RNA sequence: CUUAAAGAGUCAACCCUUUGCUUAUCUUCCCUAUUUAAAUGUUAGCAGCCGCAUAGGCUG
DNA sequence: AGCAATTTAAATAGGGAAGATAAGCAAAGGGTTGACGAAAGCC
DNA sequence: GGCTTTCGTCAACCCTTTGCTTATCTTCCCT
């Protein structure tokens, strides 16, 4: 920690050519880190996407002119072509943030639903989602044994269409490393 | 520590502890409403910052202070934070380098003697004998340590660090609780389709991995609402004691994220430390 | 990769109480590998161990005594005899709720399953004694050791039976350390030349005095390994543990 | 007295009205003893001379408790006027004097 | 195919009687419950008289 | 036709008495539960 | 030539007066 892990991502990613990928992180404050990480750095709103499916009403105050601060929910971006072919033209603000975002900096939930749902038609926008985009999974550590296991389902499930995984985890346990590498193997 | 109860029991010790130490203590976990949650998260981010000399604005650090902050988990996941020492109620290894990684972690300077104790015990073992690491870490009903005590599960004087979670043992996972915490790792996340396992095959054509292996697998968990500083269920507002509080900020909206296992009794919140069993 | 099918609350009334000459008491875990091996030859579900607990079991009689039984005059030539009253032979006799949980490797739906088993136990007989009644089998797997307890805590409530070894001898262990013996199997004395007499006349025959492990009473969900409680026929003509001795 | 009463002083209270104890009045019947050591104001007639507030009992330790007036008196030794009145006064009094 | 296989414990009853737990107790002192304030919400849905009306209108 | 306010503190202490006794009877049953060996009629 | 019935044969104690174990419970997290 404190070396950059996520910069180093978004490196590994631009080395390869443009940079298409999903960082899917715990904690909405952890995106928001992330998030503020790209924005100050080099990334715009017209390429990143920075989703928290919730709608906290965690404001900033003292100065809003003097903020430099406090990232938000815009995306200028581009409308991508696939959102002709899901339902009513996909949705309103938040799928159209989901599917054509080229760094989409999300809660992880907003992904894991990709391996397949219960009920309904959720499943779709994830798994078009991470059928065109990498994944890049921060901390995989701090997430729960099943969702640790649902998450590699994810991996395995992006590595189902050639995309690359970046895992970042200092604390790797050699299990979990290998495993993730079994599932991105299949 | 682990729980909720666990950090109010700590936090209504150390407020009532006489000593000469100047205690100013913190309630740092999880239930707690919109407001007051999100004012500690900002507060401690400003004044735990320890690349500069900013926070020396934040506290006073004029008068020679104690500033304690007891915490659960919340603290060792996702937190920029830099204590000088910590006080570990021992879980998983895990949060032992997690909550290492909380200590020194903007600065460069080596500790002298130690900067970590780690407890002898969970509280969960005056509750619960023959479990006690279950909450949060990887001990469980399948996976039991033979011996609770520290000195025959960890080392006594040790260097934390990500090492002994990156080397990975299965053997004597029993009487230790690194290799307790990689047993439970490849014996869940193993290269089997099993049904609830990561290979899945020919079960994603069925609804089971998406039923026996639940994403984000929590507890009931209702919801009681603040509106307006009037609770909506089974809260009622109560005093904190008021002896060692070094911050406390107010909340009116919000919600606080309750078990219906607690739903039971009154959560009890209050605006210093939030719920609680009383 | 294990399986279980459970029969919680086996109410067994008549036990033949006498597990050996010097144990009367519960059945041991011959009997119950015995009954295991006995499904496995009518219903072919082939059984590897059972894990068997006691919720309630009482010795028919007192403190120090028990019960014994009123004998029929049933053999033959001793008529004229048979106004009198039968001599009695020990066999003590006994009740109890017991709890039994089978590892099986099934391939079909856990329905037959659990009809194949509850048509056994329809005919068994635990221990001599008549199923006065049991719960209907529910099927449990035990993928991974969490798993394993999972099925272990299925048994709630019973007193499985856990392997303390021998030390020097049964009487010895059994005042210092306080535990319960019984038999975990038979030791062979002689080869049988006659089989006239018997059950088969081409299964070979053995006279056997009764070899005895020394065994502690612990609850299922205190038992830190489900191992040790599941008893299978060892190749040694006795039964073991699958988890050995417990410590 | 009282212990667990949520309240710091009761009133013996006879059927709500206001009374005094009649050990309080048996007392003060009593405290007629001006004949004890350092006899400066009466007390009550007791087998000590004990007096709770005070925190000393005026014929304790000093051989002229009730107890041993009476062995000398059962025994013979002739009992002073005085010392004789306090025995008879404590005997009116009332207790138990064995042991 | 489980120390497998098998077995009716039956019956009967008088616990009696006797009794002295009495004795004496000082609860007691102490003291500030203090300071506020719009009841608003139309706050009333009436009295005659024009009429067959307990339909509908008028009068203040 | 619902609206009923907030904090603050709830007493420190001294005592819970010992001396006596705590019955003596008389009962408390056995009745069946025996397998080998040896004469001795009997198919 | 067994075979089944009934009668005769051979014995002799030192007892002790409940526990065995003791039940399958919430941290993160975001939706």
């Amino acid at each position: 920690t404190g070396k950059g892990k996520t910069l180093a991502n978004l490196k590994l990613l631009q080395h390869f050519g443009n940079v298409r990928c999903s960082f899917g992180l715990g904690m909405v404050s952890l995106t928001k880190q992330t998030a503020k990480q790209f924005l100050d750095m080099g990334v715009d709103y017209n390429s990143a996407a920075m989703v928290t499916g919730f709608s906290k009403s965690r404001f900033n105050l003292g100065s809003e002119s003097l903020d430099q601060d406090e990232v938000s929910v815009e995306y200028w971006g581009q409308t991508s072509s696939l959102s002709k072919v899901f339902p009513n033209n996909n949705a309103g603000f938040k799928n159209k943030k989901l599917l054509s975002a080229p760094i989409l900096v999300t809660t992880t939930d907003h992904l894991v639903k990709a391996s397949g749902v219960k009920k309904g038609n959720k499943q779709m926008l994830p798994y078009v989602r991470c059928m065109h985009s990498d994944l890049v999974l921060d901390e995989i550590d701090d997430y729960g044994i099943e969702d640790m296991v649902v998450l590699a389902r994810l991996v395995y499930l992006t590595a189902c269409y050639g995309n690359k995984v970046i895992i970042s985890s200092a604390t790797i346990t050699p299990a979990i490393s290998n495993i993730f590498y079994e599932a991105y193997s299949s | 520590t682990t729980t909720i109860k666990d950090c109010v029991a700590v936090t209504q010790e150390l407020q009532n502890w006489e000593t000469d130490l100047s205690i100013k203590i913190l309630c740092y976990h999880s239930r707690f409403v919109g407001d007051t949650k999100a004012q500690m998260e900002e507060y401690l981010s400003k004044v735990l910052n320890r690349k500069g000399d900013e926070y020396k604005k934040f506290v006073d650090t004029t008068t020679p202070t104690a500033y304690i902050v007891v915490a659960t988990p919340v603290v060792e996941v996702g937190r920029d934070f830099d204590f000088d020492w910590a006080i570990i109620e021992p879980s998983s290894e895990r949060s032992i380098v997690q909550c290492a990684g909380r200590v020194l972690r903007h600065r460069s300077s080596t500790p002298t003697t130690h900067n970590i104790h780690i407890l002898k015990y969970p509280f969960k073992f005056y509750r619960n004998s023959n479990i006690c690491y279950d909450v949060a870490g990887y001990e469980s009903k399948g996976y039991k340590l033979k011996s609770k005590n520290m000195l025959d599960i960890y080392k006594k004087e040790s260097i934390v660090n990500s090492v002994n979670r990156l080397q990975g043992d299965a053997a004597f996972y029993t009487k230790s609780l690194t290799a307790l915490e990689h047993k439970v790792l490849l014996d869940k996340l193993t290269t089997d389709i099993a049904d609830t396992n990561v290979f899945v095959g020919g079960w994603q054509l069925t609804a089971n991995p998406h039923e026996y292996c639940k994403w984000r697998r929590g507890t009931k968990n209702e919801d009681l609402v603040l509106t307006d500083g009037k609770w909506s269920g089974n809260v009622t507002t109560t005093k904190p004691i008021q002896s060692k509080i070094w911050r406390k900020w107010q909340g009116e909206n919000g919600s606080i994220t309750v078990p219906e296992y607690l739903l039971d009794k009154t959560i009890c919140y209050n605006d210093f430390y939030g719920g609680y069993e009383n | 990769m294990r399986k279980f099918i459970i029969v919680k609350n086996v109410k067994v009334d008549g036990i033949n109480a006498k597990s050996s000459d010097i144990t009367v008491g519960m059945p041991p875990a011959t009997t119950f590998c015995g009954l295991g091996e006995t499904m496995s030859i009518k219903t072919g579900i082939v059984v590897k161990a059972v894990s068997y607990g006691s919720v309630k079991f009482e010795v028919r009689g007192s403190r120090f005594n028990t019960s014994v039984t009123k004998f029929a005059w049933q053999d033959r030539g001793n008529g004229g005899k048979a106004n009198n009253n039968s001599p009695i032979q020990p066999k003590p006799l006994a009740d109890g709720v017991f709890t039994l949980c089978f590892e099986v490797e099934w391939e079909d739906c856990a329905e037959v399953l659990v009809d194949k088993v509850t048509n056994f136990i329809n005919t068994a007989r635990i221990a001599g004694g008549t199923i006065a009644s049991f719960n209907k089998p529910f099927v449990k797997v035990a993928k991974d050791a969490e798993e394993l307890a999972s099925v272990k805590n299925a048994m709630m409530p019973c007193y499985v039976v856990v392997d303390c070894g021998v030390e020097v001898n049964i009487f010895e262990d059994a005042v210092n350390r306080k535990l319960q013996p019984m038999v975990n199997g038979y030791k062979k004395l002689e080869k049988i030349v006659d089989n006239k007499h018997m059950r088969d006349k081409f299964t070979p025959a053995y006279l056997a005095t009764p070899t005895y492990t020394m065994i502690g009473y612990k609850m299922v969900s205190n038992v830190d390994n489900f191992d040790q409680a599941l008893w299978q026929y060892g190749e040694n003509t006795k039964v073991k543990t699958i988890g050995g001795i417990y410590n | 007295f009282v212990e667990n009463s949520k309240l710091s002083k009761q009133l013996f209270d006879l059927n709500g009205q206001a009374a005094m104890h009649d050990q309080k009045i048996g007392n003060a019947i009593r405290t007629i003893d001006t004949w004890y050591e350092d006899a400066t104001t009466p007390i009550a007639v007791e087998p000590y001379g004990s007096v709770v507030r005070n925190g000393v009992a005026y014929r304790a330790g000093n051989k002229t408790d009730l107890f041993t007036l009476m062995d000398g008196a059962v025994n013979g030794k002739s009992l002073t006027e005085e010392d004789q009145m306090f025995v008879t006064a404590n005997l009116i009094r009332g207790g138990v004097f064995g042991g």
